[PDB]
RNA sequence: UAAUUGCGAUAACGAACGAGACCUUAACCUACUAAAUAGUGGUGCUAGCAUUUGCUGGUUAUCCACUUCUUAGAGGGACUA
């Protein structure tokens, strides 16, 4: 590599960024694989981004949110419970800190930890309400992979937000151990426990 | 939906009935001749009429059309 | 000898409406398209690439209908559906002159040899003739439907007596004008449909005019009498004479029919392969132009490409 | 020394007040409207009515008193305001004139159906595309109801309503209460001469002139 | 305006238009709308008359002659090929196809400039 | 190559110039400093008690450097913030005029700004040169 | 001479034809002029409840009056100045001419 | 004179006007270098027009951008669009069509909003509710 | 089909209103006409930092040029190609 000198000088690390696009100029999207063959084509990690803020239109068509990058989908789900509606700058800062904490706590690629958490906590079977003759009965059904990704993200971020509320731990830290425990399947994760409970209820209601 | 009303359909059929060899299978030329060969009060209505006319010319090129 | 497909040129996203070449620069090709632009290409004479775009000319606000080059290739002219003409510096883009005054879509432009003055036939049933500086020196009326093409007749002798132009419109009537004094001299009757195109031979004695009925009608304007008609059996959009051989190429809706005239028979009748479009309709050539040496035939199609053919 | 917004709103309210004054006093003269033209040193008020001789009076005496009235009220200098009377054309195509004539017929004692059919026949005879007159109120009974009388065709929605329908409303003060008169007139778009000559959805295809096939190539020379 | 005045008339190449002395400093002679003196002579190597163009300064390039003339090609398989007068590049358009010495194959470059056959096959 | 205030990030430039003014020590800090809040929309005084006037001075000096001419009302709007009106909704409230007027006068006395035609205060040439020198030093500190 | 003509109507077509015949009279008299500067159209809005009383669905209604303003700068002698201010009288078009 | 082009980029109400002229490589936004654009979490969003094609494209030209209107993030998006469109327009006018097409292809393959403005516009608010779609709360008793 | 919107079928045929068309507004135009009440570039005058030449500014009577950005008028553009 050779640096190039401009009249407005450009720092060496962002000049390094010309060779490869990395998340926050730190995390390579290469060598990240989705372990679940069902959740590949619905977890999007093939297109790299510098920042988890793309003003993209994924709501017009039925399946464009699958082509939305998965880090920005996690970021979007962080902007919840009314007071934080909007505030994507706060959400992307939280995501950046979360990835740093993940890499510190385990030497793995934090994007790989995120996709492992999503693949591990997508609920594989669920149940739906039927008529049942005036009383609610629940009939076990299967879950489509897009719904598995959506509900995995919702469970992970809801667990992080609930465990960060009224706590000295920050939201980035709480999301970091939430994603780490879900990636291990450690059952100390909120999302792992919720996924297990839903699958158990569906198995009972077969 | 993109269903075209009877004003467009009837104008297109009348245009084809009395101007078939003059007009073509191309929307741009059909538009450019329709605006001078008919009196249509709206550019939008002229575009819709010329488009349905071009569609019917494709239909006519693929065998005859009833009506 | 036979024509063989050599390569394609890809820079447009609309129908390639016209092609122009220059004797001065045998490696230049100018193409005007439906994407409101012109492209000047540099030819390489090699494998599948065969040529690269070196300049785009932008500034027309609608479909640019045709284009011509001067003999040296320094200046280009474009006629467009925005009711204007434009003169471009081929080296630097750079519109020198805007010609305004037509009241409808100008469909044909042609510089005369010697770069003296410009004719343009439009959709308001007029043929306006202009100076280089951009003033309408005259307008020609009396042509009852809208004009499809105008062309200049090349003088075999070096400026023998005068300069004449020919024109075809949609009133099934082609015309020949002496614009030394702005009169009509020849009025050829005989077409039965909208005439799309007409071409004068490099000899200056043959006129080929053709349109939607598929009848390529030949005229000898030296004697001012009709000679015969060829049949393409389908709509034909462009005609061009080979500058050295006795060949006439016609861009029909199904192929490009090229005819030699000394036995008067069809020689090749080339049809390219598209790998697609089979359900509705194959794209067809809407423009074609020979080279200055008559060895390569360029053809601009409706699938926004230009295909080239080389003779053996 | 006034802003343009306030000036244009002020002369709008001046037009509205002047029109209300003229329709209050010139009701029995067939008052059909008013127009205002400002001019350096003079503003002119064109009254469009039917009985211009009654609007004028002897040597324009009523015109002089109307100029003096509008002058005294609107604080104009002497000579700065001038009124002209003008006989309106196409009296059948004037909803205000037809509504006032129907009001005076009902006040004089004509039957409601006879008056309404007279006005709709007059408007249809005057070349309108359609007419519609509605009479609402206590008609022959204490319970109120509405009667509709139509002829021709009238449209109701879109920009052609502003273009072609003229409407007017009047209050008739009968001894049992108030009747309401509504008059809608759709004029022929072809006779407009100012604006669109047709409805938006009207498409006219011109007839192609037929020419004989020539079947023979020939050359004309000069 | 500058005090200095040229005592010499400004002369166009034709000489038809001159600026009478005294000429104010910085005055620009207007070139003749009349044709170029060379055009009036009609002299040209092509033997035709140059295109009739307005008079211009000698430093400015003269517009060239443009007459379709038939010239022999670089390969020369063809004696006459239609080209403009100014153009020196005439093309028969036919590959010379001369068996290369070094290779079994021939040289396909068309209109080979004499002595310019391809070096690599 | 030459620098200016626009070549340096706002926060660290303002910190460097405020520290420079505090070390120079001729700004005539008014005296009701440590009493006041800087805005009617504030509820607590500035936490950096012994400073904050040099911070406001560096901020208004850089602001006038970037602009053409700035007055006290523009400064009050610039430094005013959202007031919490108890149980009613929040609202924009202008900052204290006395603080901004006195810091403008203090900068005039040390020669950074001056009275401009068309009103307000514009930066003087001495203010331009020493703000530029501070920019040079704070861009050199990282080397 | 520095005169400026300001036209401030609500009728776009009458405004535009007044501007057009002023500018063609100016070029016919060969007067140097700054062309018709068209100011932003100012829209006067009034929003009201439709109902005269106060019941039913709360339906609102916005009325608007559009004011179109143009001005032309002219450098012409005084006789053409009076002839300009004596010609181009249009109903509904408010015209004013100012000097210096 | 000096070869130069002017372009613009847009996002909502933010407009950025970029002057791209022949020069030595300075990229300035509102008179300050590109390395000081205000949300530093979004600084790479205006870096990425430079990074996708390489800085050798910017070595021989210099770009000055003035942005107004809108808010912080929309001004960032307008800046990046103006810079990318300015580079493409310069390569259109003074460099060849091959280079212009390669630049356009790289920008389009990464992000369509680098060259084509996002067409999403605000929907007007309607009466009877706080927003365009949302309505006031309905009660029945 | 959003639509008695259409394809059609058919003791009905031909019509009218409503729907649609329409009109206002928001999106595009490096195409036209322009702008000292919108801007931009250059030249004057001038400040600071640098040092050949540069960078950031100030000043409109200091003049010139232009219309990309801005404002309109006139048009173009989509018709599901
Ligand atoms: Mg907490
Ligand atoms: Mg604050
Ligand atoms: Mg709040
Ligand atoms: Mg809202
Ligand atoms: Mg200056
Ligand atoms: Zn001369
Ligand atoms: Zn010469
Ligand atoms: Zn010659
Ligand atoms: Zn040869
Ligand atoms: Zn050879
Ligand atoms: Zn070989």
């Amino acid at each position: 590599f050779t640096p190039v000198v401009l009249a407005t000088p450009i720092p060496e690390e962002v000049q390094q960024a010309q060779t490869e696009i990395k998340l926050f100029n730190k995390w390579s999207f290469e060598e990240v694989e989705v372990k679940d063959a069902s959740l590949v084509d619905y977890v999007q990690v093939r297109q790299p981004i510098f920042v988890a803020h793309t003003a993209g239109r994924y709501a017009n068509k039925r399946f464009r949110k699958a082509q939305c990058p998965i880090i920005e989908r996690l970021t979007n789900s962080l902007m919840m419970n009314g007071r934080n509606n909007g505030k994507k700058l706060k959400a992307v800062r939280i995501i950046k800190h979360t990835l740093d904490i993940i890499n510190v706590l385990t030497d793995q690629n934090p994007i790989q930890v995120v996709v492992d958490a999503i693949t591990n906590t997508g609920p594989r079977e669920d149940t739906t309400r039927v008529g049942g003759g005036g009383a609610a009965r629940r009939q076990a059904v299967d879950v489509s992979p897009l719904r598995r990704v959506n509900q995995a993200i919702a469970l992970l971020t809801i667990g992080a937000r609930e465990a960060a509320f009224r706590n000295i731990k920050t939201i980035a830290e709480t999301l970091a151990e939430e994603l780490i425990n879900a990636a291990k399947g450690s059952s100390t994760s909120y999302a792992i426990k919720k996924k297990d409970e839903l699958e158990r209820v569906a198995k009972s209601n077969r | 939906g993109r269903v075209r009303t009877k004003t467009v359909k009837r104008a297109s059929k009348a245009l084809i009935e009395r101007y078939y060899p003059k007009l073509t299978l191309d929307f741009q030329t059909n538009k450019r001749l329709c605006d001078e060969i008919a009196t249509i009060q709206s550019k939008r209505l002229r575009n819709k009429i010329a488009g349905y006319t071009t569609h019917l010319m494709k239909r006519i090129q693929k065998g005859p059309v009833r009506g | 000898e036979v024509l063989v497909l050599r390569g394609t040129l890809e820079g447009h996203n609309g129908w390639v409406t016209s092609l122009a070449t220059s004797a001065g620069q045998p490696n230049l090709l100018l193409s005007a398209s439906r994407d409101k632009t012109l492209i000047s290409w540099k030819l390489t004479g090699d494998d599948q690439k065969f040529g690269v775009p070196v300049r785009s000319f932008k500034g027309h606000s609608h479909i640019v209908q045709d284009c011509t080059l001067t003999a040296d290739g320094a200046y280009a002219l474009s006629a467009s559906w925005d009711k204007t003409l434009r003169l471009w510096d081929v080296a630097t883009g750079e519109t020198y002159q805007r010609f305004v005054g037509h009241k409808s879509d100008v469909m044909s432009v042609d510089i005369d040899k010697k770069a003296s003055m410009i004719i343009s036939g439009s959709r308001d049933k007029t043929i306006k003739v202009w100076t280089i500086k951009g003033q309408c020196l005259a307008t020609l009326l009396g042509h009852n439907d809208w004009v499809s093409q105008v062309r200049v007749v090349p003088n075999e002798k070096a400026d023998d007596d005068s300069v004449t132009i020919i024109s075809a419109g949609n009133d099934k009537m082609v015309k020949a004008w002496n614009l030394n004094q702005f009169q009509i001299e020849a009025d050829f009757i005989g077409h039965n449909s909208n005439i799309n195109t007409l071409t004068a031979s490099p000899d200056g004695t043959l006129i080929a005019s053709a349109g939607k009925d598929g009848e390529i009608m030949l005229w000898n304007l030296a004697a001012k009498k009709a000679m015969y008609t060829l049949s393409a059996q389908d709509e034909v959009f462009s005609l061009a004479f080979s500058p050295n051989r006795y060949w006439l190429a016609a861009a029909t809706a199904t192929g490009i029919k090229v005819f030699s005239l000394d036995p008067q028979y069809l020689v090749d009748d080339l049809r390219p392969e598209f790998a697609g479009y089979s359900k509705a309709a194959e794209p067809h050539a809407v423009s074609l132009a020979w080279s200055a040496d008559g060895q390569t035939l360029f053809a601009g199609y409706t699938d926004n490409v230009i295909r080239v053919w080389q003779v053996m | 020394l006034i802003s343009k917004k306030r000036k244009l709103v002020a002369d709008g309210v001046f037009y509205a007040e002047l029109n209300e004054f003229f329709t209050r006093e010139l009701a029995e003269e067939g008052y059909s409207g008013v127009e205002v033209r400002v001019t350096p040193t003079k503003t002119e008020v064109i009254i469009r009515a039917t009985r211009t001789q009654d609007v004028l009076g002897e040597n324009g005496r009523r015109i002089n008193e109307l100029t003096l009235l509008v002058q005294k009220r609107f604080k104009y200098a002497p000579g700065t305001i001038v009124l002209y009377a003008e006989r309106v054309q196409d009296r059948g195509l004037s909803a205000v004139a037809q509504a006032e004539s129907m009001k005076f017929k009902l006040l004089n004692g004509l039957a409601i159906r006879r008056a309404a059919y007279g006005v709709v026949r007059y408007v249809m005879e005057s070349g309108a595309k359609g007419c519609e007159v509605v009479v609402s109120g206590k008609l022959r009974a204490a319970r109120a109801k509405a009667m509709k009388f139509a002829d021709g065709f009238l449209i109701h929605s879109g920009q052609p309503v502003n273009d072609f329908i003229d409407t007017a409303t009047r209050h008739v003060l009968m001894r049992q209460g108030v009747l309401g008169i509504k008059v809608k007139i759709m004029r022929d778009p072809a006779k407009s001469r100012t604006g669109p000559k047709a409805l938006p959805d009207a498409v006219t295809i011109i007839e192609p002139k037929e020419e004989e096939p020539i079947l023979a190539p020939s050359v004309k020379d000069y | 305006p500058c005090l200095e005045s040229d005592s010499n008339d400004l002369v166009c190449p034709c000489g038809n238009t001159v600026v009478p002395a005294p000429v104010r400093c910085g005055t620009k002679l207007p070139t003749c709308n009349h044709p170029c003196i060379k055009v009036v002579r009609g002299e040209s190597t092509c033997g035709h008359k140059p295109m009739p163009h307005t008079c211009h300064s000698l430093d400015v390039s003269c517009p060239p002659c443009t007459e379709t003339v038939f010239k022999p090609c670089k390969c020369g398989k063809k004696t006459k090929v239609r080209t403009v007068c100014f153009q020196t590049d005439v093309s028969c358009g036919i590959k010379c196809g001369i068996p290369l010495s070094y290779c079994y194959h021939t040289c396909q470059k068309t209109c080979h400039l004499p002595g310019n056959c391809q070096k690599v096959c | 190559p030459g620098v200016s205030v626009r070549d340096v990030a706002a926060q660290d430039f303002i910190n460097a110039y405020a520290s420079f003014l505090q070390r120079q020590g001729k700004l005539e800090v008014p005296g009701y400093v440590d009493i006041v809040k800087t805005s009617s929309g504030n509820e607590m005084p500035p936490q950096d008690a012994e400073g904050w006037f040099y911070k406001r001075a560096a901020s208004v000096a850089r602001h006038i450097y970037m602009r053409k001419q700035v007055g006290v009302g523009k400064l009050n709007k610039l430094y005013g913030g959202a007031k919490s009106r108890g149980v009613r909704p929040y609202k924009h409230i202008d900052a204290s005029g006395s603080i901004n007027r006195k810091v403008l006068q203090a900068l005039e006395k040390i020669g950074i700004v001056e009275i401009s035609p068309k009103g307000g205060r514009r930066i003087s040439e001495n203010g331009q040169r020493d703000l530029d020198r501070i920019a040079a030093q704070t861009l050199e500190e990282d080397e | 001479i520095k005169i400026r003509i300001t036209l401030t109507s609500t009728k776009v077509k009458q405004l535009e034809n007044v501007s057009s015949n002023i500018v063609k009279n100016a070029e016919q008299h060969n007067l140097v002029k700054k062309g018709p500067v068209r100011l932003p159209t100012k829209v006067l809005k009034i929003s009201t409840r439709k109902t005269p009383n106060g019941e039913g669905s709360k339906t609102w209604e916005t009325y608007e009056m559009r004011i179109h303003k143009r001005y032309i700068d002219l450098e012409a002698p005084v006789q053409i100045v009076k002839r300009i201010t004596q010609i181009t009288i249009e109903p509904g078009v408010d015209v004013e001419v100012v000097v210096a | 004179a000096v070869p130069s082009v002017q372009t613009f980029g847009k996002k909502k109400s933010a407009t950025a006007v970029a002057h791209v002229k022949a020069g030595k490589g300075l990229i300035k936004v509102n008179g300050s270098p590109i390395t000081l654009v205000e949300p530093e979490i979004l600084r790479f969003k205006v870096y990425e027009p430079l990074l996708l094609v390489g800085l050798d494209k910017f070595s021989n030209i210099d770009i000055r951008v003035r942005v107004t209107g809108g808010g912080h993030v929309s001004q960032v998006y307008a800046i990046r669009q103006a810079i990318a469109k300015g580079l493409v327009a310069y390569h259109q006018k003074y460099v060849d069509e091959q280079s212009k097409n390669e630049l356009k292809k790289a920008f389009t393959s990464y992000d369509r909003t680098l060259l084509i403005a996002d067409s999403r516009r605000p929907e007007p608010k309607k009466f009877g509710g706080k927003g365009a779609r949302s309505r006031f709360q309905k009660s029945y008793r």
